[PDB]
């Protein structure tokens, strides 16, 4: 084993180590855009605790919170660094393996191929 | 108006202050809270206060329906809410509205309407 | 979003009236900095204050802090 | 000083050389609504009360019952 | 405004893009410095031609 | 030269557990001898024995830590706190952070089984 | 323990420990289901798991033993013991 | 919601929806003047 | 010893695991008559807005400015 | 710092303005500094003879920025 | 065969006939695009992908130039930079200054690629001004502002190739080109909203999200789509406690970039007609109550009524986790009851196909297997209404391959040619033994898709017996390389239920229950539940089952619980919590542990990790997240479950009926959504807008 417990010298609470879950992941490729720069980094974000995530204030309508890790998102270069840092701090983690687009050939010619039988569909462009 | 509190009591408020604005009673958006639900939820902080002096600005949804329609010759109307009186832009970005369709069409920034001469 | 600064890092400095002020910025290709340390001349001044005041009486300690005219919002960063 | 109407609060302050009384017409803002000047009523009942213009985001269900016919 | 940047015709941005022309952060470990020593540099070469000199670089890499 | 303050120890990372044992024991001894000063300087509303009990608890917290570097870090942090306390740098609040127990019972329902946590949405 | 009411088999698909239980399942399942006509017989597979059986008699009392044996017959007798030792 | 994004102090709080006349408008616009630093980035971003 | 942070502060702030707001806050307890440290609870939560970060690479690779005396020589092709 | 990272060049008029306001600022700092040293040493008067000069120089601030002290005039680029 | 080439000096290998842009993607070189989407056909209208190839004099289109051995490609030299700046100048000539009111601000490709590959300032100041265009009215779900179109033709290609909605086309010519239906129509397809994710510009925008929020404000969470048994991965976007929208996520073995309209527009049902407090019935009224009071009321009902054995019924509906059904099952049994049961019509009795082997009630040949299909059969299923995404996959395979399809069911208005051939068991045996039987034998990768409405019939055994006899009889469907028997479920709970048991025993199937704990169930009929029984609904929305209930206990929706959900393939997926459940609502398994303790029993687990170790003790594939597993017991499974105990059922003459009479308004979340109400009033066949006179 022999992975140091820096959780003891971190000065942070122990509730993060004993009750709180994280998730390690890559941001999914957005469908609203076609870029892929926001990916390639392994984020680490805490999972919610229900009672203290958000609740609406009576006075003016602002959203409150008691969870202090609702906005912290560490960024890592690789999965192994994330897992090591988590274990060194004693956090329990679930790994979310990414889902990559599967390569398939694409030709402009397939739009204009011969149909020996009934046209399946009529192309526009 | 007499508004029933949650705790079974009543909340008396005069009619001039229950209107959503001095020119309109109803709400102009689904998520808007009506003044009655406001009072009913917040009378602890309205109790000894004077409602005449609280801010009650006019609504724009009713002051812009009053503005006459404008007309143009063509399938385009250009809008730029520019003052024309002082320097600078002072308005909103140029927007070309299509007006071929039978009805009026309003700019998305300001609600000024345009029509195809008919 | 703001503008994307190139990756890198730099300490650049000036002749601020207090002294040699400086900023140590780091970049990661994002619109948000990764680190920014303000080097504050009043910091080193107050740090030397112990070396400078030894042997002197209290009115002179007042005059010493006045020579440096530390602005403690800087000193505390 | 809250009793000072706008325009004057700017002339009184050397923001302009021309007063609202003599400023020309085109320089005056047009108003589709009436004017109504109200000072800082702080410390008095007419102090501004804040509130939420919205209603609760999560609307609950108003019960109604059925019978097991 | 200034003239060559307000010019409307022969004023491409890719010539006055000084941000994407930023100078790289060079890095030199002892390996990359001994090659400059045992071999030389593009200004003062001391390297053998052909795949021989290629593997000579490789011996230091 | 910028000279060290009163009870300052130079940071020195021991290479062995057998020396750090001695240094930790001296720290514990100093805390105990100085506890009455921690009761006088800070206007305290309880016993010197209760302070010594809390000190023993804080040293039992990390009693089962076998990694040497972490122990050196813990010892340095503890000497920092002794210097903070014995010199009157801390005020009452920062000291009674270590004594939540002495303050009055916070309410009635302090859940310890499931069902109460569920009724309070803490499970 | 008034009755058996559910049986769950867990096993690998292709590991070494599970093959005798794979044979038991392929060959004896209908006879098991007729000799116990009132029970949910459940087979559920997953690569890398250690073959094992669970039974549920009444009021949720569940029993369990592994089936890392080297024969189909050891499986039969071991299953039957767990079904009897209610 | 550019004023809500550039504001250093995050004082502003907005919530919009489609108005009855089919336009884009606000139902909530708040400012905490106890969070405001009076920078003027909000009068700079607004394109109207 | 610490110089900036509070005398009893437990944590190291500029670490990337340390949340912006910290873990604690202070109020005056009329009962105890003491400034007392309690767990954090904010009336408006932190909104990051770093989720609007660009999906396209903003500034491509730079431009070499190594002097040629420090460039690893290219062997002559033959 | 941020221009050095972005690798852009400031225009000349902006350089001269940043200079002029840098020196107006050094005046505004040396005034407060010297004339607080005085007051801590007991001479109350040079303080109030200088702060008026500071208050004439802050009109230039409110004219260019809008704010009297904390301003934000100089920005990257 | 893989070739090799050069790109900005780097060397890469990809198959022949491929697009250069795919190679560039392989080599990491970032290239712009508007007209190119991976899942769509190619075109070359945007002209932003231009690059320099030494073979050709002009810059060429990466989106369309075939890749060839030894070709060298630069994407950095001054010609490319100029050509990109010029194209973007041209694109933004006639683009309106609508960015503040455009819902794509902060997530528009045009902004980013103009800032990155384009000019700081424009030279279009002309006084005649920009082109204009009118907005179309293609239905409630899609809002239009067509001055913003760049004529990428993603919308057209999607509609006509992946969806089957050819009402969307390219009218006009030249600068007066106008994408639209030439006359007022509606974009009638259940995949209509994916168009919104395809348009780069905000010319097609979601309507119930229209202006509510901006992307930088949103907490993106990666979760799972209930509303179908497919388990389509998604990305939720919350604004604190509120859930603004849903958008798809990538998974090539399940959903492959698409999601249906129900899953994208049912979010509006998670903020209205919710349950926030417990309720008790005292007469005709409900009365708000505490948790202590309702659970104690449940206990007094148990002790007063004294249900014995199988009188305690448990009903789990659609939109349930697997942790909840486990906890309900362990509790039910701990009270001495085996009457666990689905909310299906014939849920009272055990399924015809048997839960014994996973292979009998799952889509065995995985959803990535339809691409390899040659012949298909549809028995009592309308995939366009049960898992539309897999109808899209069938069409994608039907176009580019040799595929011949048949159906035995109600005539279904499909997005493909189907060759309907009956509506009865009699025509089913006829086809399977006549012609299409021979087509399935002589196929290499055949599929026999059975709907779950067959399982929801009284004569289900007569079917599953015949299909099992044919499957075992025909090797081509069942081998050591291919299982062509498939059951398509229409809800996300049934597979997890069957994986943990949750089937009624025949002993309990005949008892008339005394207490009725119904979980997420809103499809009940008022006949399945007696009058004199005590009833306890758990849900997050009050639509049907609450109205019956004497006691109502809030639960949480899919956005507020990290539940495990199992899909048709048997793939286990884990959800994520986006928000906390509202008000006095609680996670279900906690509620059942607490009421269990209040009753004369308990469950042996307290927190998450213990519930997970339990799930493993029930079935170890419930904690192999995202892994789909093969199975070795196919032959045995069809011999033991489908063929054996189903010979005694006789087939009816009742013709098959469509399982889902309305794709909208299927479950509680959706019935509570007004958007599904507007969308079920329109998008009806009887409306003129939804039928083209061909
Ligand atoms: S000027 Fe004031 S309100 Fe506007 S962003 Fe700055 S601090 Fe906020
Ligand atoms: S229009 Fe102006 S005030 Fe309104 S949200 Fe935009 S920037 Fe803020
Ligand atoms: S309508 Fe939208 S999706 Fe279709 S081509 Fe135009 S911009 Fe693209
Ligand atoms: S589509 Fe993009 S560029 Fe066009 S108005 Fe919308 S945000 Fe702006
Ligand atoms: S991406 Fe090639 S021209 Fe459109
Ligand atoms: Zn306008």
């Amino acid at each position: 084993d022999n992975v140091p417990a820096h959780e003891i010298v971190s000065g942070a609470p122990a509730e993060l180590s004993r009750n709180r879950v994280v998730r390690i992941y890559q941001q999914a490729k957005p469908a609203t855009q076609s870029g892929e720069y926001g990916t390639f980094a392994w984020r680490l974000d805490w999972d919610i605790v229900d009672v203290a995530n958000r609740w609406e204030n009576d006075l003016i309508g602002w959203q409150s919170s008691g969870d202090y890790m609702q906005a912290t998102q560490m960024k890592f270069t690789s999965k192994e660094s994330a897992i090591k840092f988590a274990n060194k701090q004693g956090w329990d983690f679930y790994i979310q393996e990414p889902h990559h687009r599967k390569f398939r050939v694409k030709q402009y010619a397939n739009n204009f191929v011969h149909s020996y039988g009934k046209l399946k569909h009529i192309r526009t462009k | 108006k007499s508004i029933i509190s949650y705790n079974g009591n009543t909340i008396e408020i005069p009619e001039e202050y229950t209107k959503q604005a001095p020119n309109r009673d109803s709400t102009w958006a689904p998520a808007q809270a009506s003044k009655t639900e406001i009072y009913k939820n917040n009378m602890v902080r309205f109790e000894q206060k004077d409602l005449s002096k609280q801010p009650m600005p006019y609504a724009g949804i009713e002051l812009i329906a009053q503005q006459p329609v404008r007309f143009v010759h063509g399938n385009t109307a250009v809008c730029d809410g520019a003052n024309h009186n002082g320097p600078g832009a002072q308005g909103h970005p140029k927007i070309f509205i299509n007006v071929d369709a039978p009805g009026s069409h309003a700019c998305q920034y300001c609600g000024t309407r345009y029509e195809k001469e008919h | 979003k703001g503008y994307s600064v190139p990756p890198g890092e730099t300490y650049t400095a000036i002749e601020a009236p207090k002294g040699e002020m400086g900023v140590y910025v780091v970049s990661d290709g994002s619109e948000r900095p990764y680190k920014c340390k303000i080097r504050a001349p009043g910091f080193a001044h107050l740090g030397a204050f112990d070396h400078i005041a030894r042997g002197h009486f209290l009115p002179d300690a007042v005059a010493i802090i006045g020579t440096m005219d530390l602005v403690f919002g800087e000193v505390d960063r | 000083m809250s009793q000072v109407e706008p325009g004057w609060h700017f002339w009184l302050g050397y923001g302009v050389d021309t007063a609202p009384c003599n400023t020309p017409k085109e320089k005056l803002p047009i108003r589709a609504y009436p004017y109504k000047f109200q000072p800082n009523y702080t410390g008095t009942p007419g102090a501004f009360v804040t509130y939420n213009t919205l209603k609760p985001k999560i609307s609950a269900w108003e019960p109604v019952t059925k019978q097991r016919s | 405004s200034s003239y060559p940047t307000n010019d409307i015709a022969e004023n491409p941005y890719w010539k006055r893009d000084h941000r994407r022309a930023y100078p790289q952060t060079a890095f030199f470990d002892q390996k990359t410095v001994t090659g400059l020593l045992e071999l030389g540099s593009e200004a003062t070469p001391r390297i053998a031609d052909g795949e021989a000199g290629t593997k000579a670089l490789a011996n230091i890499a | 030269a910028i000279i060290a303050t009163a009870f300052a120890e130079t940071v020195k990372f021991s290479g062995s557990k057998q020396e750090l044992q001695k240094r930790t024991l001296a720290l514990y001894r100093q805390f105990l001898r100085g506890a009455p000063t921690f009761a006088d300087l800070y206007e305290v509303q309880f016993s010197i024995p209760t302070i010594r009990t809390k000190i023993r608890q804080e040293f039992e917290r990390h009693r089962f830590v076998d990694d040497l570097s972490i122990q050196n870090v813990l010892y340095a942090k503890g000497h920092m706190e002794y210097q903070e306390c014995i010199n009157f740098w801390k005020q009452q609040a920062q000291f009674l952070k270590y004594f939540p127990e002495e303050d009055d019972i916070q309410g009635r329902h302090q859940p310890s089984n499931f069902v109460d946590k569920f009724l309070k949405n803490r499970a | 323990s008034a009755a058996l009411r559910e049986i769950r088999f867990h096993l690998c698909q292709n590991g070494s420990s599970s093959a005798p239980l794979r044979q038991f399942v392929k060959n004896q399942i209908g006879a098991f289901q007729k000799a116990n006509p009132s029970t949910k017989v459940l087979v559920r597979e997953a690569n890398g798991v250690k073959p094992i059986v669970f039974a549920r008699f009444d009021h949720g009392h569940e029993s369990k033993i592994g089936l890392d044996v080297s024969s189909e017959k050891e499986v039969a007798e071991r299953v039957k013991s767990l079904i009897e030792a209610k | 919601k550019l004023c809500e994004a550039i504001c250093p102090a995050l004082a502003i709080t907005i919530d919009a929806e489609e108005r009855i006349d089919g336009s884009r408008r606000t139902t909530k616009y708040d400012i905490d003047m106890t969070k405001c630093i009076y920078c003027g980035y909000c009068q700079e971003s607004c394109p109207v | 010893r610490r110089i900036m942070t509070d005398y009893g502060f437990e944590g190291h702030p500029l670490r990337k695991d340390f949340p912006l707001t910290g873990y604690t806050e202070v109020r005056w307890d009329e009962e105890k008559r003491r400034v007392v440290y309690e767990p954090l609870e904010l009336t408006q939560a932190f909104r990051n807005f770093s989720a609007g970060s660009t999906a396209w690479e903003p500034v491509g690779p730079g431009r070499d400015d190594r002097p040629d005396s420090f460039k690893l020589p290219t062997p002559k092709p033959e | 710092a941020v221009e050095k990272l972005l690798n852009v060049e400031v225009p000349l008029r902006g350089k001269y303005i940043r200079t002029m306001f840098g020196e107006i600022t050094r005046v505004l700092n040396h005034l407060m500094s010297v004339c607080s040293h005085a007051m801590d040493v007991g001479a109350l008067t040079p303080f109030l003879w200088g702060f008026e000069e500071r208050e004439k120089l802050m009109e230039f601030y409110e004219r260019v920025s809008g704010a009297r002290l904390h301003a934000a005039y100089v920005r990257p680029g | 065969a893989e070739i090799e080439l050069t790109i900005d000096g780097h060397k890469v290998s990809i198959e022949a006939g491929s697009a250069l842009i795919q190679a560039c993607e392989k080599a990491g070189v970032t290239v712009p695009r508007y007209c190119y989407h991976d899942k769509l056909a190619i075109a070359g209208n945007c002209r932003m992908c231009l690059v320099d190839v030494e073979r050709a004099p002009k810059p060429v289109a990466s989106c369309a130039y075939p890749v060839a051995p030894g070709m060298v490609v630069r994407t950095d030299t001054e010609r490319v930079k100029q050509a990109r700046e010029n194209v973007m100048e041209m694109m933004l000539q006639n683009h309106p200054l609508d960015c503040p009111v455009c819902d794509q601000g902060g997530e528009c490709d045009l902004q980013d690629q103009s800032m990155r590959y384009g000019r700081d300032r424009g030279r279009f100041t002309e006084i005649t001004g920009k082109r204009s265009t009118e907005d179309k009215n293609i239905g409630p779900l899609v809002k239009t502002s067509m001055n913003r179109c760049i004529h990428c033709t993603r919308c057209v290609r999607f509609a006509n190739d992946i969806a089957g909605a050819p009402e969307l086309g390219s009218s006009g010519r030249g600068n007066d080109m106008q994408i639209g239906t030439y006359l007022e129509k509606n974009l009638n397809t259940e995949l209509s909203g994916n168009v919104i994710d395809l348009c780069p510009v905000g010319a097609l925008t979601n309507k119930p999200y229209a202006f509510r929020a901006r992307p930088w404000e949103l907490k993106k969470t990666e979760s799972i789509d209930v509303m179908d048994a497919v388990g389509s991965n998604i990305r939720i976007d919350s604004k604190g406690v509120e859930v603004m929208r849903v958008i798809p996520r990538v998974h090539e073995d399940v959903n492959e970039e698409w999601i249906n309209d129900k899953s994208r527009f049912a979010c509006d049902g998670l903020k209205t007609q919710r349950l926030t407090t417990p309720l008790i019935r005292v007469g005709d009224k409900f009365v708000n109550a505490t948790w202590d009071d309702a659970l104690s009321t449940i206990a007094k009902a148990y002790q007063q009524k004294a249900p014995k054995g199988d009188e305690f019924k448990a009903v789990a509906g659609a939109l349930v986790e697997v942790e909840s059904m486990v906890a309900l099952k362990d509790m039910t049994n701990a009270l001495g009851s085996e009457n666990t049961t689905t909310d299906t019509p014939n849920g009272n009795s055990a399924p015809a196909h048997g839960i014994t082997f996973r292979s009998n009630y799952l889509f065995n040949s995985s959803i990535a297997g339809i691409e390899d299909a040659d012949a298909i059969l549809l028995v009592g299923t309308n995939p366009r209404r049960e898992a539309a995404v897999m109808n899209a996959r069938i069409r994608k395979a039907w176009l580019r391959q040799e595929l011949e399809i048949a159906s035995v069911g109600p005539t279904l208005d499909a997005t493909f040619d189907v060759a309907e051939l009956g509506n009865t068991h009699a025509d089913l045996e006829k086809a399977l033994s006549g012609e299409f039987g021979e087509v399935l034998k002589n196929a290499k990768n055949p599929l026999i898709i059975v709907g779950s409405g067959i399982t929801d019939r009284e004569d289900a055994g007569a079917f599953f017996n015949t299909i099992g006899k044919f499957v075992e009889s025909t090797p081509s469907v069942l081998n050591e390389n291919w299982n062509g028997y498939n059951v398509l479920q229409r809800s996300a709970s049934r597979a997890g239920a069957y994986d943990i048991g949750f089937t009624p025993s025949d002993e309990a199937s005949k008892t008339t229950p005394k207490m009725v704990w119904l979980l997420g169930a809103d499809e009940v009929a008022a006949s399945d539940i007696p009058a004199d029984a005590f009833v306890v609904y758990q849900g997050h929305n009050g639509d049907v089952g609450a109205q019956f209930a004497d006691v109502v206990l809030p639960g949480a929706a899919y956005t507020e619980k990290a539940g495990t959900y199992v899909n048709t393939e048997g793939r286990s997926q884990i959800s994520r919590a986006a928000t906390g459940p509202p008000g006095g609502a609680r996670e279900d398994w906690k509620i059942l542990r607490a009421v269990s303790e209040y009753l004369g029993v308990a469950l042996p687990y307290e927190d998450a990790y213990e519930v997970r170790d339990r799930l493993a003790e029930i079935s170890p594939s419930l904690v192999r997240y995202d892994l789909v597993e093969p199975t070795v017991f196919g032959d045995v499974a069809v011999q033991h479950s489908l063929v054996g105990p189903n010979g005694s059922v006789t087939p009816s003459s009742a013709p098959l009926t469509e399982t889902i009479e309305n794709f909208y308004m299927t479950d509680s979340i959706s019935r509570s959504s007004p958007t599904m109400a507007k969308s079920s009033i329109a998008f009806n066949k009887d409306n003129k807008k939804n039928q083209a006179f061909a």
